[PDB]
């Protein structure tokens, strides 16, 4: 899928349950393949620490006769990843339901022990799990699609802040480009 | 300095936040605490080491040539491009117009090459590096008249002090230097397309000025750029792919990311 | 152009080992080696550029993925350097346990993929 | 003709500078502009758009 | 320039948007406030948790059938075992909470129902059987949803409950069940109801274990209907936030 | 006119009475408070249970016989399983607490004997073994007390800690521990040590599991004795109360 | 400037400044004159080879490490600590948190290695130094392209001037130093137990940019620290032990002090 | 911006001192902090202790 844009699109849809997970991952906006190649990802890759709150807007891409109700999450460090909704709830959570507006924003804030995180993989500045699960159902009706995506959107709060210069691990060379 | 958190209760409104509309193509400016409760926090962070200068003022080596002081490679010659290597060359593009000063710095190395002439005995080595704007008479050979010098710059450095550096100013007949061009060169559509278009900043020679010694000695200069004063207009992405050629943006189609286990795996 | 550039986790493929010759414009194709996994992102192709160099190579292949440990009982599993290919997690008892068996347990490539070849020892 | 300014302490001291060349291309490089505007980018929209309101009426 | 049909609740670390929903009813006229020191009785120092206990908590979903009678939660037993709430519950032996309800069922333009979302204090519930009084394995699930029935139970030995959805299991009309704090949801209209209750009792705080002080009950009046090729597989969520919650006597763990 | 010999502490609902005790020691000249806004980093609000937390827990006695080499606690895990302070240290990722030692032991006019009460703040403790570090199961076990050693322990291939009671378990005099805040209890003049802490840290906020902020020792330094005929079981008492506790990043229960 | 004695005669009195109670904890603040008689003294002597600044200011060799100019080690790695020497970690270790900005210098000393090779004439050697922090693309050859320092900090020295010195600001993600860590760095209580936690500090790399002779040439390079502007807090006991392990404080167990004759044998 | 401070001289003589550089982390270490405070370490008792006074009474 990274050799498309369907990497782009989060696949929801209806379905004879309810609770189910959605997507996951962990807040490393400079080291997580989900982030390291965002906008602020590829800035991160030149710092060795950051510091401040994210923002992640989820835009709903299906029809206009489509409703559902989500639950999208955040859990700090401590205990390992929610694998149950009622486990997810207990975190920072916001209830986002599909209407005119398409697009609702979860700021994940900034909940370190210390001012600074690094940017690399590392277990003492750990950051978190971010979660979504189904808070309903999309509930269509008939001669609609019932399979729709959501798109994501990852932007920094105006508290954000960068630290030690270094050299991005991405761009390489072997011999001089002539 | 960053901006410090408001502290703030609970809440049973009509105002939304958080619900917005993408579409627009505007970022919404939500703090943490339209979404949660939050505490007074005073932040004392700063970005300062987040400026476009401080970003982009550091030595980085562009180029590095290697010269002789026998046989047939007497002298180096370089065109000057700041796109020959991969480091710099990324942090550049990440705007389409730029305006700086330059410090430039060279760093030689001389190096004894393995001969069988015995009895050697060398003396101390002196280099001449020249600049020859486009329209000069280049060098033809090593003991050539154009080295004498009268209005092109040209700095004497003996082997054994502080590297040479000189500052350049924006040397630009544009109002500013552009990364990428879109056109070619002549009006009928044909020619050279791209970036090469605009880049005719001269040439760059350099010699030893003696021998020094009976035996075979290559000398080896790197060139280094640091960008002052400097002034960046019109963002844009940076490169996923990897550089090919200094020339074009010709590149090899890779993917968009890396891969992971499944949708909902923490572990890349 | 010279022999194709050498990598860490991919090697050339059955015809371009055997070729010696090279001229402008020439693929040439990696494969994975042992132990390593493939990266869908990345292309294993080399184009020979007028320069008589080859094109920017960068890793094709990752490292495998050894099974989780698992859980020892009455006892504690190291796990120091990680569980990819080349691993060695190392095995330990409470006070009043007596280990029975390895001690460590690296991560070899036994078949087609990964695995610890050292069993788990009782305590 | 010297410039006295203030160094980089931390929150929670001045230096002296003086040119000597004459050509305004050899100075120092300038560590010290932090001014912000993100307007250009971010909010480009036309029409503003309040936050706790609605973002289509 | 906005309009009064979105709405937004911000408690705790929990956000709840609703886009499309009803005006929120405020129990009866009162806000949930905490106990004057002219009206309380226990002389020890109160602890106010504030952010760990007053947050959303949302309980796992049911789903809406064609013939679903209907569904009732016992409210301090439903969060029993729910987050810091459920432990401070069970170390103190008073307490004393407001309660805000959030119910979500949303569906397309081409279902219809109705549901009636009423919050019943007091909601004692009578017994199958005459002679002894209904368990408490049947009057109160917490972790889940307890059913109504369309028929009556049958009578015997045993200790079940009367379920008869019209008797409401209280022997009163479904239909006059509007005399309190009461909120419709229309599938056509609706997609959530929202109901801020107070603290209610004749004494100032108590043991939340042996006494339920408020029962959430949801009824279907107007069954669900759709055309077939629409989704079939409708729930209902309910999320509960307590509100000025205090505990007065700190002792052992437990209700034993 | 009163003596300075008693004197009584109030915390929560609980109260400790010392009637013979030396004057109380105070961390480095330094109260217990809460977190600056000017110096605060995490911005969630934070909780403050207040009374449930700050209380007097009282551990498991010990028993000082003639031999004795001495005992340690790592304060935050000492109190993991206890009361309400246990519960929101799991639930919250960050907490931040100082604390107020008493310990006791009393005997009669013909008992000899001399304890040092030691708060050691980051008492990283070395292993028997060279190459590896010791164990969780070896460095802290709550709800009961760890015990040094009078011997050397033997080296080899184990995860053991070091527990010689000359080095401290941490390669220094023990002599020389009175640098951090110390009591001394002489038998013939004391019969209790009280030790007020603050928070000490190089931030502002930690996780209480994967970090102990401080470790109480206590090491009898003269040995007990007595006489044949008078009583020969003679026990020592620590009682921990948390002061100004407050928690920041509600998720999940557990420490997995 | 320490204070001054006070001039004192006899007494008779209920005042008893010897008799204390040392289970306080409290240290007795008695001067000479309260148990004896003493005349007026003005001291001048002062504690200003005393300040926490001034006892840890100075320079201390940290690590030294070597690297070639032919063969297989032609480059040399170290990973930053201030564990790896017993006598500034002894001095550092007396506080439990520190805060500090550092100077750091290095000292370069080539030597000729033994070899057959005859004819042998060598230039000016020059070495790069070079830090990577956590993160960066760490060279895995000596002609690798990330010598070229787009953004990493480095400096190119040649032998035969004053030694290399830059200075270093505290660069903590913490508020402090610590010198010691009491817990691991997984939550669930295994894996990295001790200081070894919270060292991430980045890693230094050494070269020679040319191989200037035809004979091999042995370079080391030496690290030296000196820390300024020092803050400290939570004094902690002297090292009774021997240091074993950077990583690690274990300890093998020693004596509390040493022994005498007798305990009234006034010769050790 | 030149500083005139006091040397260090016997008992029973001032320098001159200016930054070059404009980052505060580079300055010359302050060697003259004389300033003492053993309250926190020595008499950390919440009750203050007179000295002539009888410790225990
Ligand atoms: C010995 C004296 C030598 C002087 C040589 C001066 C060379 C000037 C080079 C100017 C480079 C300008 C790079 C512009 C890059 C761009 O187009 O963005
Ligand atoms: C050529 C330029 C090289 C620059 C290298 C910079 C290396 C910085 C090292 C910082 C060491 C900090 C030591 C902290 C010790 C502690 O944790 O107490």
């Amino acid at each position: 899928k990274v050799n498309s844009m369907e990497a782009y699109q989060i696949p929801v849809r209806s379905n004879e349950g309810s609770g189910t997970q959605v997507f996951g991952f962990p807040l490393q906006p400079g080291y997580s393949s989900v982030f390291s190649r965002t906008l602020l990802g590829e800035i991160l890759n030149y710092y060795t620490h950051w510091s401040g709150s994210i923002k992640l807007t989820f835009m709903f891409c299906g029809s206009a006769m489509a409703t559902g109700k989500f639950l999208l999450a955040y859990s700090p460090p401590g205990a390992g990843a929610p694998t149950k909704r009622v486990d997810a709830m207990l975190g920072t959570h916001v209830v986002w339901d599909v209407g005119l507006q398409s697009s609702c924003v979860l700021c994940i804030p900034w909940i370190s022990q210390t001012h600074y995180r690094y940017v690399t993989s590392d277990e003492y500045t750990a950051g978190g799990f971010i979660t979504c699960w189904y808070q309903t159902n999309i509930v269509v009706p008939a001669d609609a699609q019932s399979s729709c995506y959501i798109m994501c959107f990852v932007s920094a709060c105006n508290d954000f802040s960068v630290r030690l210069l270094k050299d991005t691990p991405f761009i390489s060379q072997q011999n001089f480009f002539q | 300095r960053v901006a410090d958190t408001v502290g703030t209760g609970p809440t049973n409104s009509e105002a939304i936040p958080a619900l917005t509309a993408a579409e627009t193509g505007h970022t919404s400016q939500v703090v943490p605490g339209d979404t949660m409760q939050t505490r007074h926090v005073k932040n004392y962070h700063s970005r300062s080491e987040s400026t476009i200068e401080n970003f982009l003022c550091r030595s980085a080596c562009v180029y590095f040539t290697e010269y002789e002081n026998s046989g047939a490679k007497r002298y180096a010659e370089w065109v000057l491009t700041p796109r020959q290597a991969a480091q710099l060359r990324r942090k550049l593009e990440f705007f389409t117009y730029v305006r700086f000063d330059l410090e430039l710095t060279f760093v030689i190395t001389s190096t004894q090459q393995p001969s069988t002439t015995q009895n050697q005995d060398a003396q101390i080595l002196t280099h001449q590096i020249m600049y020859v704007p486009p329209g000069g008479p280049v060098p033809d050979k090593v003991d050539s008249y154009v080295w004498q010098t009268s209005t092109n710059p040209s700095v004497f450095w003996t082997e054994g002090n502080a590297p040479p550096r000189m500052s350049i100013p924006f040397l630009s007949i544009g109002n500013a230097y552009s990364n990428f061009y879109d056109g070619w060169s002549e009006f009928s559509r044909n020619g050279v397309y791209g970036i090469n278009t605009l880049n005719n900043m001269g040439t760059l020679y350099a010699r030893h000025v003696n021998a020094g010694s009976t035996g075979p000695i290559k000398s080896t200069i790197r060139i280094y750029f640091k960008p002052k004063h400097v002034k960046a207009w019109i963002p844009r992405p940076p490169r996923l792919c990897q550089y090919e050629k200094a020339k074009n943006v010709n590149f090899q189609p890779s993917g968009v990311t890396t891969t992971r286990q499944s949708i909902t795996t923490m572990t890349n | 152009c010279e022999v194709p550039t050498r990598l860490n986790s991919a090697s050339l493929k059955q015809p371009y080992i055997t070729q010696n010759y090279f001229p402008v414009g020439t693929v040439v194709e990696y494969e994975c080696r042992p132990g390593y996994r493939r990266e869908p992102s990345l292309s294993p192709k080399l184009t020979c550029l007028q320069n008589l160099k080859w094109s920017t190579a960068v890793e094709f292949c990752k490292k495998k993925s050894c099974p989780n440990p698992g859980e020892i009982r009455n006892g504690q599993i190291d796990v120091p350097g990680g569980i990819l290919f080349g691993a060695t997690i190392s095995f330990s008892c409470n006070t009043g346990y007596k280990l029975f068996g390895s001690t460590s347990s690296f991560c070899l490539i036994s078949g087609s993929s990964v695995q610890w070849s050292d069993p788990l020892p009782e305590c | 003709g010297a410039q006295v300014s203030t160094q980089k302490t931390g929150a929670h001291i001045h230096y002296t500078n003086i040119n000597y060349y004459k050509d305004a291309a050899s100075n120092s490089a300038n560590r010290q502009d932090f001014t912000q505007d993100p307007g250009k980018f971010t909010e480009p929209v036309k029409d503003i758009m309040i936050k706790s309101l609605p973002a289509l009426n | 320039g906005y309009s009064d049909r979105a709405r937004s609740i911000t408690l705790g670390n929990s956000t709840i948007t609703t886009q499309e929903c009803a005006n929120v009813v405020v129990g009866y006229g009162v806000w949930p406030d905490y106990l004057k020191d002219s009206e309380a009785t226990a002389e020890d120092q109160p602890t106010q948790p504030d952010v760990a206990t007053c947050r959303f908590y949302t309980l796992d979903s049911v789903q809406w059938q064609k013939t679903s009678p209907g569904w009732w939660w016992k409210l301090p037993d439903a969060l029993s075992n729910l987050g810091l709430f459920g432990q401070n519950m069970q170390y103190h032996y008073l307490g004393r909470t407001g309660y805000t309800v959030h119910v979500q069922c949303n569906a397309s333009k081409f279902h219809q129902g109705c549901l009636l979302v009423v919050c019943v204090p007091e909601a004692e519930m009578g017994c199958a059987t005459l002679d002894n009084t209904p368990s408490s394995a049947e009057l109160l699930g917490g972790d889940s949803a307890k059913e109504f029935a369309d028929k009556p139970v049958a009578s015997g030995s045993n200790k079940l409950v009367q379920r008869v959805v019209y008797n409401a299991g209280m022997g009163v009309g479904v239909g006059n069940l509007t005399i309190f704090p009461h909120q419709w949801i229309n599938l056509r209209t609706n997609n959530s109801a929202t109901i801020v209750m107070p603290y209610t009792n004749s004494v100032p705080m108590d043991n939340m274990f042996r006494h339920n002080n408020v029962t959430l009950m949801v009824i279907p009046f107007v069954p669900l209907d759709y055309c077939p090729g629409s989704t079939t597989y409708v729930p209902i969520t309910v999320t509960i936030a307590p509100m000025c919650a205090e505990y007065n006597g700190l002792r052992l763990a437990g209700h034993q």
